[PDB]
RNA sequence: GAGGGUGCUUGUACACCCAUAGGGUGAGGUUAAGAAUUACACUCACUAAGUGUGAACAACACAUACAACUUGUGGGAUAUACGCU
């Protein structure tokens, strides 16, 4: 404020007016009815949540129990429909390995490694990213192999191709960090949603659609891809199979 | 019985003057709306880049083995359900 | 006719999906180094499709003025404008792909100094 | 090969080069591990680019075609990619 860094922030008409937790009384679920009710500044209140399928629902259900303490609120009134902008502080649940779940792991066309584990899917990578590297470092390698053959010769063939063989060396190192971080981000799905047990697909078939599309990241075996999951797996701790 | 529901072009004397005859008018049009709908294709063909790369290698493979959904899920990791809403 | 939709909207549109690829592209790049160089990327194209529009509406407008200046077009009338502002506002591709607001303060800008009179219905 | 540097600004293309620049790194905070070490879409920052003269990473001179060239400031709004449920 003082530095002049940042202005005033002013209010405008739609600002949310806030409020504590002393204004909401009996905060308690109704079935009958099906709307979690409570009692704001003596008025009775009765949330129409609609098709919720959400977290809400499991929100809303933790925070009536006392499971979940609840911040100061806000209220908005867009459009007609009264909103409650609630803010929760929920006591972070110390995650630790559950050897119950199953975690899907497979290889994908262009949507590379896929894992499916309950309701929850991730993606690590995309193809067109995995391949703008690849692509920019061939052609340079090719253009770069075109100078050195038209430059000035005689200086030794060392200097002549050591950036020629360095371009395409480097391809190595980066499909090595590439599926580094990919086994970086599986094992981090598998910790995150205190998966147990994660089993990667060969999901190989044949003809159909296959056989034609060569696979992102092709088999399960690409630069020892399934290695570099087997000894980061026991790294964390979750228990990667075979599938 | 269809062998023997067939009459003969002979029992129609000169039946080469005055019938079995064709416009070339109506294989021009044909062709010219071959042509249109060749120029179609080709404006969704250009417009495809545009669109997101999930997007276009959807209708790629779409157009190369042909709405199927099934096939497709499995090889993208999406459902059944998931695939159809993208596609 | 002055404008195609191709020069317009379709290399807008492709501009905006490279943003969006190299947006994409940008979560899995180098990183531990902070925000701003994974967002390196995306920081080329900071006004680029700005640029792009304000360009051909610059030359459409141009075109336009110059057509009616060499016809002696004493009065420049915008046919069902008012409705075509309507139907864009209840919409969402036609607000954010077609610079209208842009075009019609260009023509009147480039016409009020030629002395052309504009009229919007 | 995208994308770029110099060729007043913008767009297209153009000569000359740089370009794994969606990369090569440096520091600070934090986290994890017995350690090496890893990590952060945490923060900040550096590094490539016409020819000649010129000791020079000094400076100066020279360097393609067409079209356009009223912007700047702010507010309201929408959407994209990412992170959480």
């Amino acid at each position: 404020y003082w530095k002049g860094e940042r202005s005033l922030p002013n209010f405008k008409k739609d600002m949310a007016f806030p409020f504590g937790l002393q204004g909401i009384s009996r905060l308690v679920y109704d079935e009958e009815k099906k709307a979690f009710c409570f009692r704001l500044y003596r008025v009775p209140f009765k949330t129409y949540l609609g098709k919720d399928f959400t977290d809400k629902r499991m929100l809303l259900e933790r925070l009536v129990k006392g499971d979940v303490k609840l911040c100061a609120s806000n209220i908005q009134l867009n459009g007609g429909k009264i909103f409650w902008l609630a803010v929760f502080e929920i006591e972070k649940e110390k995650h630790s390995l559950k050897p119950e779940v199953i975690a899907e792991a497979s290889l994908s066309l262009e949507y590379p490694i896929v894992v499916k584990t309950g309701k929850n899917r991730l993606t690590i990578g995309t193809k067109e990213e995995f391949l703008y590297r690849r692509l920019a470092i061939q052609a340079a390698r090719r253009r770069t192999q075109v100078g050195a053959t038209y430059s000035r010769s005689g200086k030794g063939k060392k200097r002549k191709l050591k950036a020629v063989d360095k371009y395409h060396k480097t391809e190595s190192n980066y499909v090595a960090h590439r599926i580094h971080v990919y086994s970086r981000k599986l094992i981090d799905f598998c910790i995150k949603h205190q998966a147990g047990t994660l089993i990667l697909m060969n999901q190989e078939d044949k003809v159909g659609i296959a056989k034609e599309e060569e696979f992102v990241l092709r088999n399960w075996s690409y630069y020892e891809l399934m290695t570099k999951i087997k000894y980061k797996a026991e790294k964390a701790g979750i228990e990667l199979i075979i599938g | 019985k269809f062998h023997k529901k067939v009459n003969s072009l002979e029992d129609y004397d000169n039946y080469q003057d005055y019938m079995v005859g064709y416009d070339p008018v109506n294989d021009s049009e044909n062709l010219d709306e071959q042509e249109s709908t060749q120029k179609s294709f080709d404006h969704i063909k250009s417009i495809l880049p545009l669109l997101n790369a999930d997007k276009r290698h959807l209708i790629e493979l779409c157009l190369k083995y042909g709405f199927q959904y099934k096939a497709i899920s499995k090889v993208m990791g999406k459902g059944i359900h998931e695939t159809s809403r993208e596609i």
